[PDB]
RNA sequence: GAACAUGGGUGAUAAGGUCCGUGUUCGAAAGGGAAACAGCCCAGACCACCAGCUAAGGUCCCAAAAUAUAUGUUAAGUGGAAAAGGAUGUGGCGUUGCCACAACUAGAGUCGAGUGACACUGCGCCGAAAAUGUACCGGGGCUAAACAUAUUACCGAAGC
RNA sequence: UGGCACCUCGAUGUCGGCUCAUCGCAUCCUGGGGCUGUAGUCGGUCCCAAGGGUUGGGCUGUUCGCCCAUUAAAGCGGUA
């Protein structure tokens, strides 16, 4: 659950999605990155329901360095109620993501566990992703 | 209005043709079947009566059909009853009474109308046997467009 | 590094996507002597950049006149494909 | 045997080939055997 | 693309011709058997039909190593002639013979019976076991396999009648 | 069904028509209005003058011309050509 | 006031939802195509005619016009209805490398002829369960009477 | 359980139970199976299978629900 603290507004608007990348097509703090293919929402529920995984397939083994955090505090209405009569209490945070950017970042450890440890992480995030070999 | 010959009675003769479907793929033979029996084969063809020959088969056990249609295109039939879906019949009911499997394909393509039920009871198919109209001195059409 | 490229064509129409599927890049020459007069490279060539330069270095040209040392300095590298396009040369006066 | 959509050969031992409408797979053991579901 | 040139000898007791789409083998080790072999361009030009009909078709290499073993079976079958041995797991099976209609048993209050076919020889060195032999393991093989069959064995406890050797699951349990 | 909790917003004011009010190149009258805005974005430059801190006026008649100042700032003027 | 196509808010990047902005059609518009279908595509009826050329869409039969020509792609009736995934599917695009790889085996020697990860793909396959009766090609039916291109010929409105 | 307000306010008039049905499969019984932590009887999960079956009572109005005694079994639904 990567969050802030302080916030001057916590009702926003939806982000855009639409297009390619702007920043963060590469990759640095290790040899090995996770690159994304298409366009969603993740929503920081699954990034600690996919590092803490992926960790207990790395046995607390190298270290990780994530690419992505979510800013946009997204809301939602609790019980159905009618519609209209202002906006519902923030519940969660999401981060946008485009084709062309690398997620995860890991250093040291051998290309099978990188290989093996990707695609187990993979398996949670609703964007459809593809491995990085760091090709200068 | 003008000068438009029309068609009628006492006017227009039929003659009599003879196909074989050694080696034909049924829909094939049928499409060029229903043309010479709604007559659209002549020069003086009206829309208005009923023009035309009659077509006699002597081959309707001898029809192929390429892909996997003698196993799959199940033929269906209700009798108006609670559950009275009739399919016994498959692809493989050439074997039992085939002269209905032709008949029915080129009772497909023809009008609905009361003049297009009258035109579909000029048509005569046998399953090998050799057809017992000999007074009728038929010609042997065999070779098809 | 013997690698040669041509002076192509400009007023493009953006016609040129499917024209390159089949290989090509653009590339254009910094330096005095000449000017951004642009040359057309192709990648199956470059499969064996991998022992021409490294990254830093000489390359011959071979473009009509003036063939002498260039460099291909900046990166323009495209998401989505691992293919390229622009990649660029200039002179060493 | 078991059905998942899954299909892969699964251990050191299953090896896969494309039936029918299956790519089910052959081996020496009933503890790791599937077809398409 | 499988098994291309891998044009084998026919030295037969036999001779094979070739008109239809078939072979037919006649030879005093195996007299006058076929069915149709390949509608494939078939040549048999002083001993043996090694033809080669298909490539370049995905169904060729299929068909190749189909078609030519149509023919080689047949022929090899019809000339060799060879079925091996099944087995015999526990204590009382009735092995014996009455013509085309052999007899064992399982444990059933009633022995039930099976009987065979022709062209498929009805061999018996059994008695509490099978060994059989004929011709054409086409016609052989599922007579072996209805034979296979019977008590499927005790896939704990040891007791039926199989085929030459492997192991079977052995289970255990309360 | 239930009655909401409900909304502690729903307060704006009225649009003031800011901006442009003559084209740059045009004819004018001594005494029309050529700008309206709050704070000076553009200056008075020649002929003309700045109102009650708004309301950039022409002072003689004339076409007027749009210009750059110092680096960063604007201005208006009018000339007497006829 | 309504739908359709775009640019946003609100709701759950829910609704044939709701509120504004820019266009067109319906409203107040007949005629041809989408099987039937105010809002989608083509096009605006002053009246007569048993004259001719075209538009969208089409040319085996129902039902006007090619069972046209040249080239590829596809074996599912795909065409003629969904996704994450899955894989000894594939025609095209690059590899990589033994001159062994199918029967060798460590959990070492041969004989004779193709092997594969990876990368972008194009078309397929599985994932795919509903209540009166086949039951979304409109029907008969089709391996071209399907798809992607090229050039042609002709048919087609109350348009000219 | 809700959300929207498109047909009906010069009327589309009623929840259980009784009587009589018909269709589905996401199978309660019977049937054909691979697999079991299946020796056997038994039984657990999965696959195929829709032809016919699928009980009488006590207790609040109960569409629910608990209990008594049986049965090869006392399945879940759609059809204003």
């Amino acid at each position: 659950m990567l969050l802030p603290k302080r916030v001057k507004y916590r009702r926003q608007h939806r982000p855009k999605t639409t297009g390619r990348s702007k920043g963060g097509n590469y990759v640095t703090f290790g040899e090995f990155g996770l690159q994304a293919t298409t366009t969603s929402w993740i929503t920081s529920r699954q990034i600690e329901s996919a590092r803490i995984a992926m960790t207990r397939y790395m046995k607390r083994g190298g270290k990780v360095w994530i690419k992505i955090f979510p800013h946009t505090p997204y809301t939602k209405k609790p019980l159905e109620v009618r519609m209209g009569a202002g906006k519902g209490a923030v519940e969660g945070w999401i981060a946008v993501v485009k084709p062309g950017r690398i997620l995860f970042e890991v250093a040291g450890v051998s290309e099978e566990v990188a290989r093996e440890a990707l695609r187990l992480a993979s398996h949670k995030l609703p964007v459809k992703t593809k491995f990085v070999k760091r090709e200068e | 209005m003008r000068q438009t010959f029309m068609a009628n009675e006492s006017n227009i003769e039929r003659k009599w043709y003879v196909i074989d479907a050694e080696g034909q793929t049924l829909g094939r033979l049928s499409s060029e079947v229903a043309s010479i029996l709604r007559g659209k084969n002549k020069v003086t063809y009206t829309p208005h009566v009923d023009t035309g020959d009659y077509v006699i088969v002597i081959n309707a056990s001898k029809i192929e059909f390429t892909g996997n249609k003698e196993t799959d295109k199940v033929y269906y039939r209700h009798s108006n009853h609670p559950g009275g879906i009739k399919s016994i019949t498959a692809g493989e009911l050439r074997r039992t009474n085939p002269e209905r499997l032709i008949e029915n394909s080129i009772k497909g393509m023809l009008p609905s109308t009361r003049l297009g039920e009258k035109q579909g009871k000029k048509l005569f198919v046998y399953g090998g046997a050799e057809h017992p109209h000999a007074a009728q001195q038929p010609e042997n059409y065999e070779l098809r467009g | 590094s013997l690698k040669s490229i041509i002076r192509q064509g400009k007023q493009t129409r953006s016609d040129l996507k499917q024209l390159r599927k089949s290989g090509k890049v653009p590339a254009v020459v910094y330096g005095y002597g000449t000017k951004n007069v642009s040359v057309k490279v192709d990648e199956v060539e470059f499969i064996k950049v991998i022992r021409e330069v490294g990254r830093n270095g000489v390359i011959e040209l071979g473009v009509g006149s003036k063939t002498i040392k260039v460099m291909v300095a900046d990166y323009q590298f495209d998401p989505l494909k691992n293919q390229i396009t622009h990649i660029d040369f200039l002179a060493i006066n | 045997m078991k059905v998942r959509p899954s299909v892969k050969p699964i251990c050191e031992k299953c090896k896969v080939i494309k039936r029918k409408g299956k790519v089910m797979v052959i081996c020496e053991n009933p503890k790791h055997k599937q077809r398409q579901g | 693309s499988r098994v291309g040139k891998k044009i084998i000898d026919i030295p037969s007791d036999v001779t094979v011709t070739f008109d239809g789409n078939h072979v037919t083998v006649k030879g005093p080790k195996g007299e006058l058997s076929r069915t149709l072999n390949e509608r494939m361009t078939f040549k048999q030009e002083e001993n043996t039909i090694e033809v080669v009909r298909p490539s370049d078709s995905k169904e060729d290499r299929t068909n190749h190593g189909t078609t030519r073993a149509l023919l080689n079976n047949m022929v090899q079958g019809v000339s060799q002639g060879y079925v091996k041995v099944l087995e015999l797991v526990g204590v009382g099976y009735r092995a014996q013979m009455q013509g085309k209609d052999l007899i064992l048993n399982v444990g059933y209050s009633h022995p039930v019976e099976i009987k065979a076919e022709e062209n498929i020889t009805f061999s018996v060195e059994k008695n509490t076991v099978v060994k059989v032999e004929g011709i054409s393991k086409e016609q052989v093989g599922a007579l072996a396999s209805n034979i296979r069959s019977v008590r499927p064995p005790e896939p704990y406890k040891g007791k039926g009648i199989r085929y030459q050797g492997e192991y079977v699951r052995r289970k255990e349990g309360k | 069904k239930k009655g909401v909790s409900s909304t502690k917003n729903g307060r704006d004011s009225e649009s003031k028509r800011l901006g442009a009010k003559r084209a740059d190149g045009q004819f004018v009258t001594g005494g029309s209005i050529l700008y309206r805005q709050r704070g000076t974005k553009i200056y008075p430059g020649e002929n003309v003058g700045r109102g009650g801190d708004d309301t950039l006026f022409a002072k003689i008649d004339g076409v007027v011309k749009f210009e750059r100042k110092g680096r960063d700032k604007k201005q208006v003027s009018v000339y007497a050509v006829a």
